[PDB]
């Protein structure tokens, strides 16, 4: 008896422990993931002792790089720093690869057509008349105003319990369909027009 | 440097017109005109006036400080005689006169902890100070060196209004001084270590880089010096020092600290810095992390190397070898300690604990009487730490012995036979 | 760029280097300098 | 030229200041004094033999 | 439309530009020190250690959630780690203890 109340007092001081060691390990998660892209960073990238600073180059959208380098070189500065990071330009012949910006709603319709493949900085972009044309096709061949609104409601419930959603996980397939939750809305408008 | 500067412009920028101060009378007419004069000698460079880079200017100025008690007029020529000493362009001549007689460095000391504390540092401080003790070594004009330590005292205690200044000026002076080892005393003398102790432990930024040199390189002077580093091992933060190096971005720092940690290496030195304040563990985490040179970084695993000869030093063997070997049972700190015991009963197991079965051997014959009171203590201390060897005791004629001595008197060797007969007894029967 | 960040990297290598050949030559010119001070102590022990 | 050049500039200033000015300089001043404290504890033995070369005499 | 963007983060400041970099994020990673493997290269001694340091935090949180827990800094997550280790070991000898006292309680009771 004696044995077991001492086991007992060990196991809830040990309980008591882990439960700050959890929380402490939520953010560790991060500080982790954090660290391994420092590391990922030092290892991929060089550095210059004569300079006594990580140099290198690598691709950067105009637009981000117009105020990322900025305020990346402010808060290298704010770091107590001597001397803030710099925010100088490069340039190759190799061509980046790159990615347009995604929108909210966007997003999903943009990822569903990138399953083909990618294109230059600038190049053309069939996402964005698919974005509507598939809509504008999957609607003739499930034209029923009767179904149409069926799947509409199907997926306003989806779109409705996001704020959840985001949170909460499901099935993998039940996953995979909310999300494309916008998309599915505008093809069950699209069929009820039909 | 930036903190003389600052106060070198404050000084030069305000105008002393020290000809109407003559005239109502705080000094004769000669001095405010000489003073004047002192101004163009780098005018006169220009023109080649070779009587501007004069030394014999240097006489009214003398004078002029040490009768008037303005400290406008002083500061203001304080701070000319200071500019021209070190400059090689003018106030070459000036040195000269200075540096063969001793008097104006005497008179120099009159100067010292005079006028405004703030206003005679700002004016010259250690511009002119180390030069004038070299120049009269007493620079008792060391009970005038023991007034300027009060005076670096008084500057200390006013750390606020001058801290990038009036303190950089006494770090300067001291690590200036302390290049010779009497002038390091007169440093040792001096008070404020600790206050720089304290500077050194706790970094703000880059602001506490700009001391931060000084107030270390003076802890290098100080390990120059034994006196001073034995006021400095009692003064507190240099443990802090090192937490501090530990979390020390810059490796430069870090290696000035482990300079220092590096002198002051002791078997005692070593003891104290390991057990408590855990050096080698930090020491271990700066080796993992090589910086700058490599030569830096070996320097530091060269210091956690000698850390670990002290380890082996502190580790001594002789105890084992005083019981049997010498055959002479003293007690001594670690024979009536229990730690000892625990780690020599793995060394003993050759043949049945060999060795400590030639020590019962001992303990039931021994050229001693004295020896077996200490031997029963040293038996007991095993067998309570090893159940099986209580048992064996027992069987053993160390038993025997202690039977012998339980019919026996001396109290101290009675009260130790009972206690190894204790010590078999708890084990025989559960 | 590169070219003017390597001129001041040079530098500091070149002032180390001397502080390196400085302290060789500080301890070298020590045994002679105090060798006549030790004969002039005991020149003053010989007045 | 323009962020480029003016960040060339820090980075080099830095380097010299720091690498040099701050560390070069301390090598050479640290080393020096430990050396005159070195040849002063030379000098103490040949003015010992001396010290005990005058009271033999 | 991207394009090359080349800069210098002082090693004063290098981790915290690279946590500033990586709180938004705007460009992607190089490859040029990659070739030199995880020994040594530019600074993955540094990173193995840190890679190190996530491992023993990794092992940390899997011993938390199979405890039921709910979810420097490395340093003293090892440290953690090592006490809840130790308190288990010690409920498990007192669980063992207690289950030999009480087998033999049992075996004295029938005798």
């Amino acid at each position: 008896s004696e044995l077991k109340t001492t086991l007992d007092a060990g196991l809830l001081h040990r309980g008591n422990l882990l439960q700050t060691i959890g929380d402490q390990f939520e953010q560790w998660n991060l500080l982790v993931k954090r660290e391994k892209s420092i590391y990922h960073t030092l290892n991929m990238l060089s550095l210059d002792v004569t300079k006594k600073c990580l140099v290198g180059e690598g691709w950067s959208p105009v637009f981000a790089t117009k105020q990322i380098q900025d305020a990346l070189e402010r808060a290298a500065f704010d770091s107590n720093s001597q001397v803030g990071a710099i925010f100088q330009v490069l340039h190759t012949k190799e061509s980046p690869p790159t990615y347009f910006r995604t929108n909210k709603f966007t997003s999903a319709f943009q990822e569903i057509v990138d399953a083909y493949g990618v294109a230059k900085y600038r190049e053309a972009n069939p996402g964005v008349f698919t974005i509507v044309t598939f809509p504008f096709l999957f609607a003739v061949m499930f034209g029923d105003w009767g179904h149409g609104i069926c799947l509409l409601l199907g997926t306003l419930v989806l779109i409705v319990r996001e704020k959840k959603l985001a949170s909460q996980k499901l099935d993998d397939i039940t996953d995979m369909t909310f999300g494309g939750r916008y998309v599915i809305l505008m093809m069950a408008l699209f069929s009820i027009y039909t | 440097m930036d903190h003389a500067e600052l106060t070198t412009e404050q000084v030069l920028k305000r105008d002393i017109p020290w000809e109407t101060y003559m005239t109502t009378k705080l000094i004769s007419g000669t001095g405010l005109q000489l003073l004047r004069r002192y101004d163009n000698r780098s005018e006169s460079h220009r023109a080649q006036l070779l009587d501007d880079d004069g030394p014999s200017y240097v006489r009214v100025f003398v004078s002029i400080l040490r009768d008037i008690y303005k400290e406008e007029t002083v500061e203001y020529v304080l701070a000319l005689i200071d500019e021209m000493l070190t400059a090689n362009p003018k106030r070459a001549r000036l040195f000269h006169d200075k540096s063969l007689a001793s008097e104006d460095t005497y008179e120099p000391f009159l100067r010292l902890l005079w006028k405004g504390n703030w206003f005679i540092q700002e004016k010259s401080c250690k511009i002119l100070a180390s030069i004038v003790s070299a120049r009269p070594k007493p620079q008792d004009r060391i009970d005038d060196v023991l007034k300027l330590l009060v005076e670096w005292l008084c500057a200390q205690l006013k750390k606020p209004s001058h801290p990038s200044r009036g303190v950089p000026v006494a770090i300067n002076c001291l690590a200036a001084l302390l290049k010779e080892p009497m002038v390091r005393s007169s440093f040792v003398q001096a008070d404020g270590v600790k206050l720089l102790t304290p500077l050194i432990s706790p970094a703000s930024t880059q602001q506490s880089i700009q001391l931060l040199y000084e107030t270390c390189l003076c802890v290098w002077l100080l390990s120059y010096y034994e006196p001073a580093v034995e006021y400095l091992a009692t003064t507190r933060t240099l443990p802090r020092l090192i937490d501090v190096v530990k979390s020390s971005t810059k490796e430069k720092v870090v290696r000035v600290v482990v300079l220092i940690l590096r002198n002051l290496l002791p078997k005692g030195n070593f003891a104290a810095q390991m057990i408590d304040l855990g050096l080698p563990q930090v020491v271990q985490s700066l080796k993992a992390q090589a910086w700058s040179d490599e030569d830096l970084l070996e320097g530091l695993n060269q210091l956690e190397e000698g850390l670990k000869d002290n380890i082996k030093r502190l580790s001594s063997f002789d105890k084992y070898k005083q019981e049997v070997l010498l055959g002479h049972l003293d007690w001594s700190p670690m024979h009536k300690d229990p730690l000892f015991w625990r780690d020599n009963i793995t060394n003993f197991e050759e043949n049945d604990f060999q060795i400590l079965r030639v020590l019962l051997t001992i303990l039931d014959t021994s050229s001693d009487p004295r020896a077996l009171a200490v031997a029963c203590f040293d038996l007991s201390q095993f067998i309570q730490y090893h159940p099986a060897g209580r048992v064996i005791v027992t069987d053993l004629k160390a038993k025997e012995r202690v039977m012998k001595l339980m019919n026996h008197e001396n109290t101290e060797v009675t009260k130790s036979a009972l206690l190894c007969i204790q010590r078999l007894f708890l084990g025989a029967k559960y | 760029g590169i070219q003017q960040l390597l001129a001041a990297e040079q530098e500091a290598q070149h002032i180390v280097a001397a502080a390196r050949n400085a302290k060789m030559a500080r301890l070298r010119q020590a045994k002679e300098e105090a060798e006549r001070e030790i004969a002039e102590h005991r020149a003053q022990v010989e007045r | 030229n323009d962020a480029d050049v003016s960040k060339q500039i820090q980075q080099m200033v830095r380097f010299i200041r720091q690498e040099a000015e701050e560390k070069a300089n301390e090598i050479s001043v640290s080393a020096e004094e430990e050396f005159n404290i070195e040849k002063l504890q030379l000098v103490e033995a040949e003015k010992k033999k001396i010290r005990q070369e005058y009271e033999r005499k | 439309p991207m394009q090359l963007v080349q800069i210098i983060i002082p090693i004063e400041s290098a981790h915290l530009t690279v946590s500033y970099l990586g709180e938004l994020g705007l460009l992607q990673f190089k490859d040029l020190n990659s070739e030199k493997s995880p020994f040594q290269r530019t600074y993955a001694a540094q990173i193995k250690k840190c890679a190190e340091m996530a491992r023993k935090l990794r092992f940390f949180k899997e011993q938390m959630l199979k405890a039921g827990i709910l979810s420097d800094l490395e340093v003293k997550l090892g440290d953690l780690e090592a006490e809840l280790v130790e308190i288990n070991a010690n409920g498990d000898k007192l669980q063992r203890a207690h289950s030999e006292l009480v087998e033999y309680k049992l075996v004295l009771q029938k005798a």
